[PDB]
């Protein structure tokens, strides 16, 4: 339910 | 180490700017005492908000710290006063030369006792000295001038008007990393993430 | 997605509590609304602080938000008014009864009428309805423990009277996270950090 | 006080009237309570002289010697409240309703708090009762009309209101007078005596 | 105004004095302007009336007939303004300073200044020049002291203080007069004649 | 009514 | 000093 | 010049 940005 | 602690209120304050928590913006700014946002002072003096005004202040320095803090804090009781006899609340215009006005006479005798002499005018541009100062909005702003002066030359505003350059929501990026670093531990993946107050699994 | 920005704010709540910043941590649960801090409305309500007391309920609820949040509203008002007529400043209590006791008229038209003549009394005592309330400590510590219950009560304020579980200084901890994650990508180490506000690399 | 000594009092007003010690006049009317000045009264009410006004009045009555009296000093009273609103003295509005309209309240407690809601209002016409208050001056006209009607019916200044018909200056008659008794007593010529004073009885020698 | 006038005068003073007619005889003394009252004038400023105490006086006097009332009337309005420090009434102070007390300033710009700084005092004793000042009653007995010297220098009073000397009731005794003068022109009978009026003059028959 | 002292005889 | 109307002749 | 836990 959270933003997540997966780098990379 | 401590500067751990003093840079990420940084971060918070362009976090809670950016969320608009205008109030807490600047409330965080005079509790740390880390910015002094002239921007918003400029605002409120305009506006003549004084005890806000005064209260913002009193996170950076007293009334009596040095001769710069104690020149603005006396402008700025001076036109409170003035602005009491315009309307013609010669009530209150005693209420501010008492109570703010009186912690200047120790270091001035003389100039406490004129601008005392002020309410016995019909007008105070009746006194040479001030029969300059009119309407209430131009002498705000040639005192914010003043101010504005005398806040970048005071030693205790130096080096906190200027914010640190960033790149926007630092924070929020700082909080990416940190969910990278969590999953990355995961046993495996699969960006299923439950919360930030315990750190994320996959199972 | 926005439960990030959320439940952020209460990492950043409490890392502003651990830092004693406590105006900034009341003006922030006011301007999110995500949290009320009872323990501090309590405070607040004994000291009498009736501006503040009210300008924290403000990022709650309105005054006609519903019959809880009114009746919270208006015994608020009523106790600054009696506190005005003990100490026989019954120019205050006028401008009170006027510019905060009128607007429950419209809900009541009698009740504002009897409260009204309580300015034409001697001592509010006289009235039987008022004739049990002195002094000023004990029926706050009476009008508090109603307001509790009315709060407790109120649905704009049912699941925002519990502060979330958490180890202390989650966000410092998240902060920790997203520099080991920083210096995992370093080419290679060697913990000379020098900021957060820009990533920190080893060479 | 003996119908002589009362009878002098009316000489003594006729007096001060003529040498025109305007204010001696109405003391003297007030203290002795034998006349009551309608002319300078109403005078007092367009000039809203509400201290004066009680004052005059008091030489005459209290405010619960009758429901006429009684009538009239709330009215009075209930001006100066009003007018203390629509100058938006809500300070001075108060202290009138507590230290001068509250003796009413006794008599009717529901008046009272009627009066009191005023304070609360944005502007008292919006009670249609007062809905009629237009300037100060018509507010003053049309409530002295009332006033002269409850003077004019109070039993305590129905007989007070007519000064007693005499000749001008009878004092000055009366005194000259005792200078013709003093001087037919005295045992010289001539006509045109001289006449040193009224403090001792003249004689010729 | 005649000697005549002026002397009928002082009989009614003598009158209304005996007649007990107290606020009617202070009255026709201020307007008539021809005696001062000290005993009068002490009792009213020690009861501290300076509303009554000024209207006196205005009899009399100007604020700025000569530097003696000049100084009276200052001390006055000076002791009016420290009382409402002394109850901590600093907005009736502020009253006091402009509307009362600024005309002095005109004389002496100084002085006003130095009395106007009074009002930044958290007590007016700190002043060493007021150092001086116990309780009220005490600060009237004194100025009242001050206000006997000046009253008696002053021109325009000394020679008003000593009310002319009379037998008792001369008033009366001159109507008396009046009635033997009416009685004595009938062509009847008897002592014990009955007077029915002053208003008219009396004949037997 | 009034008071009355004659004044001769 | 005092005026005098005579009121005999 | 800041804090820094090596985990691990
Ligand atoms: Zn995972
Ligand atoms: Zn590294
Ligand atoms: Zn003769
Ligand atoms: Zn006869």
């Amino acid at each position: 339910n959270l933003i997540y940005l997966d780098l990379n | 180490m401590s500067s751990l602690s003093r840079e990420l209120v940084f971060l918070i304050l362009q976090f809670l700017d950016e969320e608009k928590f205008k109030e807490t913006v600047h409330k965080l700014e005079q509790e740390s005492g880390f910015f002094f946002n002239m921007k918003y002072f400029e605002e409120k003096v305009h506006a003549g908000e004084w005890d806000e005004v005064e209260k913002y202040l009193s996170g950076f320095t007293k009334v009596d710290d040095n001769r710069y803090s104690m020149k603005i804090f006396f402008e700025i009781r001076k036109q409170k006063y003035l602005e009491a006899l315009d309307r013609h609340d010669r009530a209150k215009a005693v209420d501010i030369l008492v109570k703010d006005l009186k912690v200047f006479s120790t270091f001035n005798e003389e100039l406490y006792k004129e601008i005392t002499q002020l309410l016995t005018l019909e007008n105070f541009r009746e006194n040479e000295q001030l029969s300059k100062y009119g309407d209430t909005k131009s002498a705000r702003s040639i005192m914010l001038i003043e101010l504005k002066k005398l806040i970048e030359a005071n030693p205790l505003f130096r080096e906190k008007l200027v914010f640190p350059t960033l790149k926007a929501s630092r924070l929020r990026t700082l909080i990416n990393q940190s969910l990278n670093w969590q999953h990355q531990l995961c046993k495996n993946p699969r960006p299923d993430i439950k919360t930030l107050f315990t750190d994320h699994t996959c199972t």
